[PDB]
RNA sequence: CUUUAAUGUUUGAUGUUCUAACGUUGACCCGUAAUCCGGGUUGCGGACAGUGUCUGGUGGGUAGUUUGACUGGGGCGGUCUCCUCCUAAAGAGUAACGGAGGAGCACGAAGGUUGGCUAAUCCUGGUCGGACAUCAGGAGGUUAGUGCAAUGGCAUAAGCCAGCUUGACUGCGAGCGUGACGGCGCGAGCAGGUGCGAAAGCAGGUCAUAGUGAUCCGGUGGUUCUGAAUGGAAGGGCCAUC
RNA sequence: UGAACUCGCUGUGAAGAUGCAGUGUACCCGCGGCAAGACGGAAAGACCCCGUGAACCUUUACUAUAGCUUGACACUGAACA
RNA sequence: GUUUAUUAAAAACACAGCACUGUGCAAACACGAAAGUGGACGUAUACGGUGUGACGCCUGCCCGGUGCCGGGAGGUUAAU
RNA sequence: UUUUGUAUAAUGGGUCAGCGACUUAUAUUCUGUAGCAAGGUUAACCGAAUAGGGGAGCCGAAGGGAAACCGAGUCUUAACU
RNA sequence: CCAUAGGUUAAUGAGGCGAACCGGGGGAACUGAAACAUCUAAGUACCCCGAGGAAAAGAAAUCAACCGAGAUUCCCCCAG
């Protein structure tokens, strides 16, 4: 039988060009008074996954 | 539902007609897509009057300058 | 505890806020600050209001 | 115990030393309070982080009335 | 509108009687040689009781489970995240149930900026007034102060004082530090729009370092985004936020 | 019952040696006795700890639940006050 | 008298007697999806449960807590 | 064998003979190797047939964006050195 | 009161067994989630009823997307 995705990750990975992938910034849902708008504004856009962690990403989601 | 028709499998239908219907005979696109573009991936030489389809602006300049008319 | 925390809503323009902390019980009146509206992109008179 | 416990460390210290060249925006000496200064083409942030404002080699010197520690960069 | 009388009009807590559902482990009769069961007469209950679905309470009667780690064996006690100093061997880092302390905030002025200022503690003289309140001069010079621990730092004052104010601004961000990662931090300059100053300038909160928690789920406002035939919508998304 | 050509002592040594070092002593082999040692044989310690193991048992631990108990609707009908 | 057949025979269990308690008969209660059985072909001088444990002298104060029992005005309160 | 460490007086084995433990199927990424190359390639099936059809598909040659949408650009943003 | 329940006799089938496969009625737990209660294992094991040579399903109150498919079933894709 196929490999079945871990579909969490595949809500929360976008694979780019290359090869690497995509990911959204943790830290900003709830408690953003007390946040600097400096830290909120640099945790706003996508953010690629290091090296270290691309392997357990790679492995959790084969397909895409 | 939408595809990104690469312009060097363009005139590889029927003389120089892309509507839809034709072009899906050629098995460039899949059945169920209605919607399509043709973006500039290089190389045309036949003139080619692309019918009922959404064009690219860099292959706006292309399409026309290898001869055939858009729409 | 003891100090709540208010929404900072604009008067001319869209629904654009901000958020600040505020002592209720010393300072029982409300805010009237000056801040930068982006949606409008001009200063106006930013009045204070509950979440 | 009555103790037993402790803080994480901070990491603060000459990051690059004299002599060693820097691009402009390097972050030359994190520290605690300005026991270096500021000098010439060097800034000091809100957390007296001492950084570079220009392309250029470190100089440490030992200048002024109380006789304390400058930081300058020189092209 | 209040406040209330007679009649029509619309329903309800109660009950009390009724018999026809229902009950009958009252009595008899028949299938029938039978204390079973059915049927039939007949009394006594009688729309209650009982039984079905829904529903609140109760429920170790019964079932499935949970009941942390560190630990100079385990238990009891103590600790678990964040900040400061030493241990830490002159960069960074560095343990122990090693040695000492703090934090889970505070502030529309305690922020901004402009313009000023200088402290402690004594000495001597002076009404009530005395060691000490307030005044004068002299002495010392940062022992002071810094919203809170400790550290490093500050007279160019970051100290204490006033005048206007809202930069505790939106979009970014060259280039670095620090983390296994999640992350965290420092940041000149650009665009837009303010404040303060006569202008150079300074301003993306507070002298810095603690004041804090990921994801999921859901709420609240916004929105050139999506909308299961089409038009809307719901519901999602993106932005702000709880 | 790993194989044995299967001594004492003092030391050493995964920390109590038939087996290592140094030393001392001892012809080869039965038979009857004794049980100090072979950390002798017998049971993957039952004490203690550990496992995000098991089982039963307890309870005002969490979650349910049979049973018991309350109303609504149903089987369920006519008067009048 | 009974008890751990196979390391415990006892002070343990039972016991006659004693109290509280439920039960009005289609009894309480038990076994049982139910029909139905037992209780009992018994009927409160009976039956079930709980404790205590021949016999003699006795058995004191507390109803705040947990349970039980009664009361129904008031508050809160599900389905509908 | 397990260990920081075993002649260890820690584990296991009386001996011999036989048997006894990284497998199999489909998905997937990477290395080698062979084919053909901006192409490569078929699946069930139809063939009696390891031919040959059948390209339905799949993958690649294009990405950015949450998405509409635009596309050698595009996202961000009022606009980006 | 007729009648019904009954009770005889007679025709006519049924009864039981059997490896798997099929449809229905009931229906676990270990296990995984590195604990565990939603969830998983899984309508799986198992129990029961009716089958037949197959059984079930089946000729649209289907699903498409302004074009159109024209019953069910089974296999390969769409697509982890
Ligand atoms: C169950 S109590 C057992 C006593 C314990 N064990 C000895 O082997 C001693 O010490
Ligand atoms: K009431
Ligand atoms: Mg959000
Ligand atoms: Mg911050
Ligand atoms: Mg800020
Ligand atoms: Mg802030
Ligand atoms: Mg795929
Ligand atoms: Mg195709
Ligand atoms: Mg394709
Ligand atoms: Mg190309
Ligand atoms: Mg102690
Ligand atoms: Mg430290
Ligand atoms: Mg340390
Ligand atoms: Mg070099
Ligand atoms: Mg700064
Ligand atoms: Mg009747
Ligand atoms: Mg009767
Ligand atoms: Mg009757
Ligand atoms: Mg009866
Ligand atoms: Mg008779
Ligand atoms: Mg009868
Ligand atoms: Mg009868
Ligand atoms: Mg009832
Ligand atoms: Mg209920
Ligand atoms: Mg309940
Ligand atoms: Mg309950
Ligand atoms: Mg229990
Ligand atoms: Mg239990
Ligand atoms: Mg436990
Ligand atoms: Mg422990
Ligand atoms: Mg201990
Ligand atoms: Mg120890
Ligand atoms: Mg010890
Ligand atoms: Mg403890
Ligand atoms: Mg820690
Ligand atoms: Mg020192
Ligand atoms: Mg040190
Ligand atoms: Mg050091
Ligand atoms: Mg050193
Ligand atoms: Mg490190
Ligand atoms: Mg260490
Ligand atoms: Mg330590
Ligand atoms: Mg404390
Ligand atoms: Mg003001
Ligand atoms: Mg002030
Ligand atoms: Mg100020
Ligand atoms: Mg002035
Ligand atoms: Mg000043
Ligand atoms: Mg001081
Ligand atoms: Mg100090
Ligand atoms: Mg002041
Ligand atoms: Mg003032
Ligand atoms: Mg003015
Ligand atoms: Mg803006
Ligand atoms: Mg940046
Ligand atoms: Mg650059
Ligand atoms: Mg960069
Ligand atoms: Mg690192
Ligand atoms: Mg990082
Ligand atoms: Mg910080
Ligand atoms: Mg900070
Ligand atoms: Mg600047
Ligand atoms: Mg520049
Ligand atoms: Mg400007
Ligand atoms: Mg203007
Ligand atoms: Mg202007
Ligand atoms: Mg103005
Ligand atoms: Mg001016
Ligand atoms: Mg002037
Ligand atoms: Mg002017
Ligand atoms: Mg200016
Ligand atoms: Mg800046
Ligand atoms: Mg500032
Ligand atoms: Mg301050
Ligand atoms: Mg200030
Ligand atoms: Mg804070
Ligand atoms: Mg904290
Ligand atoms: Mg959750
Ligand atoms: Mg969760
Ligand atoms: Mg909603
Ligand atoms: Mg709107
Ligand atoms: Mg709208
Ligand atoms: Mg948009
Ligand atoms: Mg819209
Ligand atoms: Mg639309
Ligand atoms: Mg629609
Ligand atoms: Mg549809
Ligand atoms: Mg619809
Ligand atoms: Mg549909
Ligand atoms: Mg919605
Ligand atoms: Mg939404
Ligand atoms: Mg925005
Ligand atoms: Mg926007
Ligand atoms: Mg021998
Ligand atoms: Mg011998
Ligand atoms: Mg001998
Ligand atoms: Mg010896
Ligand atoms: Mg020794
Ligand atoms: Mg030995
Ligand atoms: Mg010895
Ligand atoms: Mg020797
Ligand atoms: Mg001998
Ligand atoms: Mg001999
Ligand atoms: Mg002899
Ligand atoms: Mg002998
Ligand atoms: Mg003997
Ligand atoms: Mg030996
Ligand atoms: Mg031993
Ligand atoms: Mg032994
Ligand atoms: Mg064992
Ligand atoms: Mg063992
Ligand atoms: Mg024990
Ligand atoms: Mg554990
Ligand atoms: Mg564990
Ligand atoms: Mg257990
Ligand atoms: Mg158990
Ligand atoms: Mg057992
Ligand atoms: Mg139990
Ligand atoms: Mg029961
Ligand atoms: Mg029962
Ligand atoms: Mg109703
Ligand atoms: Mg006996
Ligand atoms: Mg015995
Ligand atoms: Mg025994
Ligand atoms: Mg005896
Ligand atoms: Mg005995
Ligand atoms: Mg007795
Ligand atoms: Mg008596
Ligand atoms: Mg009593
Ligand atoms: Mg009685
Ligand atoms: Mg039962
Ligand atoms: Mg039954
Ligand atoms: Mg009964
Ligand atoms: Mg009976
Ligand atoms: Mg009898
Ligand atoms: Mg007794
Ligand atoms: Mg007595
Ligand atoms: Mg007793
Ligand atoms: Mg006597
Ligand atoms: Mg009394
Ligand atoms: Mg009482
Ligand atoms: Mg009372
Ligand atoms: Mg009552
Ligand atoms: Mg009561
Ligand atoms: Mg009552
Ligand atoms: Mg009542
Ligand atoms: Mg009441
Ligand atoms: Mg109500
Ligand atoms: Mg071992
Ligand atoms: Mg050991
Ligand atoms: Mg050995
Ligand atoms: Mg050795
Ligand atoms: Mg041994
Ligand atoms: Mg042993
Ligand atoms: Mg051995
Ligand atoms: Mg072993
Ligand atoms: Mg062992
Ligand atoms: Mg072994
Ligand atoms: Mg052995
Ligand atoms: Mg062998
Ligand atoms: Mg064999
Ligand atoms: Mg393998
Ligand atoms: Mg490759
Ligand atoms: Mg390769
Ligand atoms: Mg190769
Ligand atoms: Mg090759
Ligand atoms: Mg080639
Ligand atoms: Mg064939
Ligand atoms: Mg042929
Ligand atoms: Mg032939
Ligand atoms: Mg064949
Ligand atoms: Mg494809
Ligand atoms: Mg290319
Ligand atoms: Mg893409
Ligand atoms: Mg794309
Ligand atoms: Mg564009
Ligand atoms: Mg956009
Ligand atoms: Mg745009
Ligand atoms: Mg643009
Ligand atoms: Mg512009
Ligand atoms: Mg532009
Ligand atoms: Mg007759
Ligand atoms: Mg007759
Ligand atoms: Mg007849
Ligand atoms: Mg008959
Ligand atoms: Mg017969
Ligand atoms: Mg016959
Ligand atoms: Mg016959
Ligand atoms: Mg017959
Ligand atoms: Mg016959
Ligand atoms: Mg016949
Ligand atoms: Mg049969
Ligand atoms: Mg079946
Ligand atoms: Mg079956
Ligand atoms: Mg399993
Ligand atoms: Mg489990
Ligand atoms: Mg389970
Ligand atoms: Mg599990
Ligand atoms: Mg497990
Ligand atoms: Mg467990
Ligand atoms: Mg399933
Ligand atoms: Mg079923
Ligand atoms: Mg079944
Ligand atoms: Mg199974
Ligand atoms: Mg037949
Ligand atoms: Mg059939
Ligand atoms: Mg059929
Ligand atoms: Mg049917
Ligand atoms: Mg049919
Ligand atoms: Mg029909
Ligand atoms: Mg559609
Ligand atoms: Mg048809
Ligand atoms: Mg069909």
């Amino acid at each position: 039988p196929k490999i079945k995705t871990v579909r969490g990750a595949a809500k929360r990975f976008k694979k780019t060009g290359k090869g690497g992938f995509k990911h959204k910034h943790a830290n900003l849902r709830h408690i953003l008074t007390k946040k600097a708008t400096k830290r909120k504004r640099h945790l706003r856009p996508k953010a690629m996954v290091s090296k270290g962690d691309l392997g357990l990403v790679i492995a959790c989601l084969p397909y895409a | 539902i939408t595809a990104e028709i690469r312009l060097s499998d363009l005139a590889k239908v029927e003389g120089g007609v892309v509507d839809l219907n034709t072009l899906k005979a050629a098995n460039i696109i899949g059945i169920q897509i209605e919607f399509a573009k043709v973006i500039l991936a290089g190389e045309v030489t036949t003139p080619v009057t692309v019918r009922g389809l959404r064009v690219t602006k860099g292959a706006r300049a292309a399409i026309e300058a290898a001869g055939g008319k858009i729409e | 505890g003891i100090r709540e925390k208010i929404k900072l809503v604009s008067s001319a323009g869209t629904g654009h806020f901000y958020t600040t902390t505020k002592n209720k019980r010393t300072k029982p009146e409300k805010l009237e600050l000056k801040k930068f509206d982006p949606v409008v992109r001009q200063h106006v008179i930013y009045k204070e209001a509950k979440i | 115990t009555r103790n037993g416990r402790d803080s994480e460390a901070k990491r603060l210290g000459v990051k690059r030393f004299g002599g060693e060249s820097v691009l402009a925006g390097s972050i030359i000496v994190r520290q605690r309070g300005t026991k270096f200064h500021a000098g010439a083409n060097v800034g000091c942030g809100r957390d007296h982080t001492l950084f570079a404002k220009a392309d250029g080699k470190v100089k440490f010197e030992v200048k002024g009335p109380k006789n304390r520690k400058f930081i300058s960069i020189e092209a």
